[PDB]
């Protein structure tokens, strides 16, 4: 068809040359052009034979028949083909078979197998089948089977493999192909009762099958059957089913216009630059339009902010190109290994820009967040900074006007979405009461390939995404060549996301173009697959040449888009090239407390309480008027106060809501009706009606670990004049989020700068519970723990943990507090605090007994020095009671980090005829803060701690024993060691 | 004041005034035009305020995203008071 | 340990380690799979916990499969105070398990004999 | 008929010289201590994150065919004496998917439902181990201890100081070290092709069932001086102290050393060149294999050896409050007082992160301690 | 059973109704399924259209009709009471199933049969 077209298009413009006519060694007419049934040609010399072909038509007697008679027999259309040959040398059977071979072809299924190789059609060819002799009724119920199959499993045998590497997907399967629900070509022109199916009641077969074809098989593969809403599946059924409206050219040349962009940031990231062969978006630059077009439908939708989330690959295109940032604040300081890195610190980095709609009349923010080399790490982060926003806005969850106004937009890699566990965890937060976004958009970059895991042995699901289905998440499985498919996808998802509020995937399937390394050709691993890549077309060229084609645009519209790709391409090239060469009051009155106090029992008209509850409401009320505060009162009155200052105070944990140890009851439910009551909001509202502005968010989060604690770290960051407090059900589960605290928490004020203002509530005490509910691990937050980075504390009265928080609440400073609180102590009834301590007190970092410091207490009479952190100076102090050793002083250091080195210094002074050190400690010897306090205090306090001896627990690799009756005699061992 | 003020209402650099009083005045996004509109949708060469006695024509030059007066993809059109001319994502008003 | 979830990939690598001792399953002549994971789970401890999705993952891979297992979750519709509806965002909370088309039966656990043979037959499953 | 990739094909031939001349990289040391047990009759299990081509192109453990695709397996041929017999070992190497937590813990259970084989996982980055935390914390260092499930599990991690970010340097050693008691783990870092042979073998051999975590090199996997000779493999064994080559081989003088360096990683080969340039016989460079348990005696000898040692250091390139010195600087001066105390540390500042972000600040830093250790 | 006054549509047009109502019940037989031991939400099993009857053009008139149910029970034609018998023994009884979302053809199939089948009771022993 090439050489056949070559020499029509040169007949019409009159430019053939004689060498094409000499040389006709068998020639063919067509007679049938003028509908005359066939013809009797003469033949010329130098030719065997010559061929009339007739008109291809219906006979002479049913022209008078209708339509609908003629295809419910089955006549057909036939063509009566002619041979008129030379007797000299060939013969009359020749001849007769040279026309029944014709035919044979003409009716064969292979014949069209391979045409439509040929012409670049992967579904299957119709089939010469004479027609099913069964009734209307009988073949209708096949056509809705039909159907529903498709809708079912239609994406299976869908051309969204841009590599085209299965071709068996489009041949293997029985439940799509028409041939075998009992149908024929003939029934290709009857009517079928289709209840609803285009939204028509009836329909010809051959509108059935394309219908089906452009909804399910094209470039865009629905998976949305297994939703179990029922409306959702319908809302789809009306945008996929209907034949979609071409795109308008000018659309089409806004699609281009951000395919130049992003096809010339790539060409001069793998130019200007090297190491680049990593985090190349080349095979995937569809991916920069189709996030255009998410965020331009969601400045149309009435959106306020799209929060972006995404890995290493192609960030720095998304930072020009989607989030607004000029090449200059990208390549300020910018920097050849054989294993991939992280490069300039950019690949990090987050900044915000604005999107103005190119058609539409609104402008949206569109922001970026900071992550690590982790993969999937940020997205438990996102969502917590989306609900920050949404929150802080009087919208979404906590608000008057629920539209969820902030979107997230997290983007992934192909193995990584079914590799990582945190997928699932994030998933599973996305809706619940207090963590819910109202829905994500996802955009999951299928380059079929991970480094040089194949994708087969990264996932054990059909599809990288089907861990979406957790939640009932439609997927569309679409095309990462065909750009006008991925924007109808991502603005659908887009419409999904604003009727539902639930989360949407959109799987890309594309193609990397060159390995990690630079000095890396994975035709070592994967030979077939980057052999097919080698023969490829860049997504951006591709699609030019398609609208020319297609008769979309002229050469003069190829020169406005090939004049703009060197325009955009000179832009950058030239803009770095010229930019190279220029190279506090801690406490509140007692009114404030009794406010608190009464708060307890300002329960609603008709609100029956537990009897198990009722008499800590009354407790409470007279522990704020009288004292003895228990560490429970205390920790709800340092919230309480902030609260009606006008502080958002967000406390959420594994049944932080009751409280792990039955202590906190932020929110008390009512025994006969069911109702939530909370004391604590109605501090918010100041005695005079006004609001103080302040908010208590307290929710139950769910069994996860590494997305509670990275929802309340990017809610810090989302909103930094914010309270967020996360607190564990034991201290020791909080290795499951060990990634979030090496890589978010620790090293986020400084790896980046996103200032973290969380603080993280560890059940710590040891009481000998198994070595899963004692030791909350504090020798690992001290070993990673820097100048200034964050404030490790271990507090021992409820009085110092009320200025422990007010303090950290109302510093300003930007550090995250790691607070161990007890467990057995919470009980105590040694731990009280009077309210001269909440009312006359600031933190203390360091704390003396209360003999020597208001008491009748000899500071000379002490030889002795115990210094101490947890509970075990209530256990230490009760035994120096008994004994009446006078000789023995009990310091706390309660700042475990930073150290309080000039706190400690002028309280090392007094007690001057002290001649020996002690540190005693519950915790075991590698564990604990010997590790670093037994090397770090005589090398910053040497006249004092020079020579320190430990009374500790023995060294184990389990935090505690496994049986109780061995940490009763431990506990003993150290408490008689510490008093001979 | 006797010639042509393009005032952009859309735009990074919104609300700011330039006057077309030349027989010619060059659009685009590159430094080599008078009125240095940047922006990814801006094509390097866009479009023309070419004066004749009394009439401001405003002409497309091979530029991707068009040039659209009054929403309007025009090729040359005599740019009258009150218009919306725009280029890529930048949307300016004419005043005589 | 006391982790939630935590020992549900050891099994699945306990299990494929005396499949392949065997000689029997991915590893070995025969495909029997000898050897069966019966794993039991908490309610809100299937949803809520993100092991429970890298553990299906590796339910099926070339070096990595047990040629299926047998999870229990005993859903007591609670999570010491934790409601399920602050547990989970699905309609069940073993729907984590639709990631790998694993077929889900929502047994009643006071009828014995129902739960016996829906037992039974995702052993022949 | 296999036709190999051109880009491997000169690395088979590479390891033939090698095996029959010396000069042996990490990268075929690595394969030799394996390939030696599947050829005696033991299961060996090596499968992590892109470990079947290797992280860093090393490995090549499998090699497959440019035109057809077939997979060809090198060790599983040792599993097959010449004479026919089956030696009943077998090497069992897979690319586990972008999992961390499970892919630690089933390696783990590998370990405990069949102890007669040589399980290893193979991290891409040693600082991505933090995913798997709890599977370390809960079932590998406190396994052989709260229950009993002993573990005979081996976690190569990519550990190297070269600046390519946080998240790509250091495997953390800190944290395993304070996590270590009395006989539950053996945390290793090999400086050389020869002892990390040794080192596996050792461990394969062994019988007692204990988690050994060696942290494999990343650049010096390809250094042209980190290399090994025929005798080192032959007549030697596994090395938990390492003194220099030339007072051990070389014509060496031990009584010139006033200046004594103790290290562990790469880092000893750029002290060492140094040493070279400047002919400072005065410093003594003694590395520290087996991190824990510390060995004692082999230390306590070797530390009796060059006499006029009066200054003593600990040469790391990890952080003040990461690497080893948070652990060394107060058990070697417990331990060993009669050489160790006084002990000073030559390292990089506290960070709250592994490493620095640029790639230039890591060029300074790690010269800034090179010119501190010779001064 | 509600009192409704017969539907005048032909059994042709029931039929394709009928046809849908099975899928129904197959796509969310779990959703109104009586495995809530504590029946704490007793609007399940009123809260859902696609499994009512009388929604699907139906009536107790309709009950003892024939229907052209394609391979429903085996049977090629079945009375409407027969077919809403099999569906409530089989999917609303104590056993939800969700064995529609999987992919694979003959899974399901299997599932079909051991599932919509009346089942023997066990024996005493
Ligand atoms: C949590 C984590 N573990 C390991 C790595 C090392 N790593 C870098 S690229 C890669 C595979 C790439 O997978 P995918 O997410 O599909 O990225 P893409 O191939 O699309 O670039 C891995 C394992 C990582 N970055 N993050
Ligand atoms: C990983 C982990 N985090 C926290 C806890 C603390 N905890 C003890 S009981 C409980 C809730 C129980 O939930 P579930 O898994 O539904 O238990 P079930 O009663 O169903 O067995 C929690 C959070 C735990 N045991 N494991
Ligand atoms: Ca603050
Ligand atoms: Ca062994
Ligand atoms: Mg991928
Ligand atoms: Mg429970």
């Amino acid at each position: 068809i090439a050489a056949y077209e070559d020499i029509v298009r040169r007949a019409r413009d009159g430019k053939l040359t004689a060498e094409d006519f000499s040389g006709v060694t068998i020639s063919l007419t067509n007679p049938g052009t003028l509908g005359t049934v066939h013809s009797v040609p003469r033949l010329m010399q130098g030719q065997g034979a010559i061929i009339g072909a007739g008109a291809m038509e219906y006979p002479a007697e049913f022209q008078g028949a209708s339509e609908e008679r003629i295809a419910d027999l089955g006549i057909g259309k036939l063509i009566t083909l002619t041979s008129t040959y030379d007797h000299r040398i060939i013969q009359g059977a020749e001849s007769g078979d040279f026309l029944r071979t014709i035919h044979q072809l003409l009716l064969d299924d292979d014949f069209f197998d391979e045409i439509f190789r040929e012409l670049g059609i992967p579904y299957e060819p119709v089939r010469w089948r004479t027609d099913n002799p069964d009734s209307i009724e009988d073949k209708n119920a096949r056509v809705i089977e039909l159907i529903a199959a498709y809708r079912n499993r239609g994406h299976l045998m869908a051309d969204i493999d841009p590599l085209r590497l299965d071709n068996t997907r489009f041949r293997s399967h029985p439940d799509l192909d028409v041939n075998s629900h009992g149908l024929t070509l003939w029934d290709l022109d009857r009517e079928f009762k289709v209840d609803g199916f285009a939204g028509v009641q009836r329909k010809k077969l051959r509108d059935i099958l394309s219908v089906l074809r452009d909804a399910y098989c094209r470039h865009v593969g629905v998976e949305y059957t297994h939703i179990l809403e029922p409306e959702q599946q319908r809302w789809i059924q009306e945008r996929v089913e209907t034949k979609h409206d071409k795109p308008t050219v000018a659309e089409q040349k806004y699609i281009l216009s951000k395919l130049n962009a992003a096809e010339a940031f790539e060409t001069f990231l793998q130019t200007k630059y090297v190491g680049q062969k990593r985090f190349s978006l080349e095979g995937a630059e569809t991916v920069i339009p189709m996030m255009d077009a998410v965020i331009d439908q969601c400045a149309e939708h009435g959106l306020d902010e799209v929060v972006i989330a995404m890995p290493h690959r192609g960030r720095l295109n998304v930072l020009a190109n989607i989030v607004g940032k000029p090449y200059s604040q990208i390549f300020s300081e910018f920097e050849p290994s054989q294993a991939h890195g992280s490069g300039d610190v950019k690949y990090h980095l987050g900044a915000t820009g604005t999107y103005i709609q190119m058609f539409g009349d609104n402008d949206i923010e569109v922001s970026l967040t900071a992550n690590p080399s982790h993969l999937e790490a940020v997205d438990p982060v996102l969502e917590g900074l989306v609900r920050a926003k949404q929150d802080l806005l009087d919208t979404g969850e906590e608000g008057s006007d629920n539209r969820f106004s902030v979107v997230p937009l997290m983007l992934h890699g192909d193995a990584a979405f079914a590799g990582q566990g945190v997928v699932a965890e994030t998933l599973n937060l996305a809706l619940l009461r207090g963590y819910r976004t109202g829905g994500t958009i996802h955009i999951v970059v299928n380059n079929q390939i991970g480094f040089t895991t194949a994708p087969t042995d990264s996932r054990s699901s059909e599809y990288c995404t089907d861990v979406a289905k957790m939640i009932g998440a439609p997927i569309f499985h679409v095309n990462g060549d065909d750009p006008e498919a991925c924007a109808w996808v991502a603005r659908l998802a887009v419409d999904f996301r604003q009727a539902f509020k639930k989360d949407v995937v959109i799987d890309m399937l594309c193609y990397r173009r060159r390995g990690h390394n630079e000095g890396d050709d994975p035709s070592m691993t994967q030979p077939y697959m980057y052999d097919v890549i080698d023969t490829k077309r860049g997504s951006r060229k591709a699609y030019t040449e398609a609208l020319i084609g297609r008769g979309d645009i002229s050469m003069k519209e190829a020169e406005d888009a090939l004049r703009d790709y060197q325009g955009q391409l000179e832009r950058v090239f030239n803009e770095v090239r010229e930019l190279e060469k220029h190279e506090l009051a801690t406490a509140v009155d007692k009114a404030m407390l009794q406010r608190i106090g009464d708060a307890h029992l300002a329960l609603p008209e008709g609100f029956t309480v537990h009897p198990r509850v009722r008499p800590v409401l009354e407790k409470r009320r007279e522990m704020a008027y009288e004292g003895r505060i228990d560490w429970a009162f205390a920790e709800l009155l340092a919230l309480g106060s902030l609260i009606a200052e006008g502080k958002l105070v967000r406390l959420s944990g594994q049944d932080t809501q009751r409280g792990t140890f039955t202590q906190r009851h932020a929110v008390i439910v009512d025994r006969k009706t069911g109702e939530e009551f909370t004391p604590l909001q109605l501090l918010a509202t100041n005695p005079d009606g006004t609001p103080t502005g302040g908010k208590f968010l307290v929710y139950n989060s769910a069994l996860s670990e590494f997305a509670a604690v990275g929802f309340e770290y990017g809610y810090s960051v989302g909103n930094p004049d914010a309270m967020v407090l996360w607190e564990a059900q034991f201290g020791d589960f909080v290795n499951g989020a060990q990634s979030i605290i090496d890589e978010f928490i620790s090293s986020g004020e400084a790896k980046w700068g996103q200032l973290s203002d969380v603080v993280l509530l560890l059940p710590h005490g040891h009481e000998g519970q198994g070595p899963d509910h004692t030791s909350g691990r504090i020798e690992r937050f001290l070993q990673l723990w820097a100048e200034g980075s964050m404030t490790i504390a271990m507090p021992s009265t409820p009085a110092n943990y009320f200025h422990l928080l007010r303090r950290h609440g109302k510093d300003g400073i930007q550090r995250p507090l790691i607070v161990f609180t007890p467990k057995s102590m919470l009980r105590n009834k040694a731990a009280v605090s009077d309210i001269r301590d909440f009312t006359e007190s600031k933190f203390r970092s360091v704390l003396e007994e209360p003999m020597y410091t208001d008491g009748e207490g000899d500071r000379n009479k002490v030889t002795r020095l115990l210094l101490t952190s947890g509970k075990i100076y209530y256990e230490l102090a009760a035994r120096k009671a008994k004994e009446n050793r006078e000789d023995v002083a009990i310091v706390r250091i309660e700042q475990l980090a930073p150290l309080p080195r000039r706190r400690l210094a002028e309280t090392l002074d007094r007690y001057p005829n002290v001649k020996e050190k002690f540190w005693v400690q519950e915790e075991p010897a590698n564990q604990g803060a010997w590790p670093s306090f037994g090397l770090t205090l005589p090398e910053i306090l040497p006249d004092h701690f020079t020579g320190l001896k430990r009374i500790s627990r023995r060294a184990m690799s389990a935090p505690s024993s496994g049986s109780s009756k061995v940490h009763a005699v431990e506990q003993q061992e150290i408490l008689d060691t510490a008093f001979g | 004041s006797g010639s042509a003020l393009l005032v952009v209402k859309r735009g990074p650099n919104a609300g700011s005034r330039f006057l077309l009083d030349q027989p010619t005045t060059s659009a685009g996004r590159h430094p080599d035009s008078d009125i240095f509109l940047d922006d990814v949708t801006v094509s390097r060469r866009h479009a023309e305020f070419r004066l004749e006695g009394g009439e401001f024509q405003v002409v497309d030059v091979g530029s991707l995203n068009g040039t659209y007066v009054n929403r309007e993809p025009v090729d040359s059109a005599v740019l009258a008071n009150g218009d919306e001319v725009q280029i890529g994502k930048f949307r300016l008003v004419f005043l005589t």
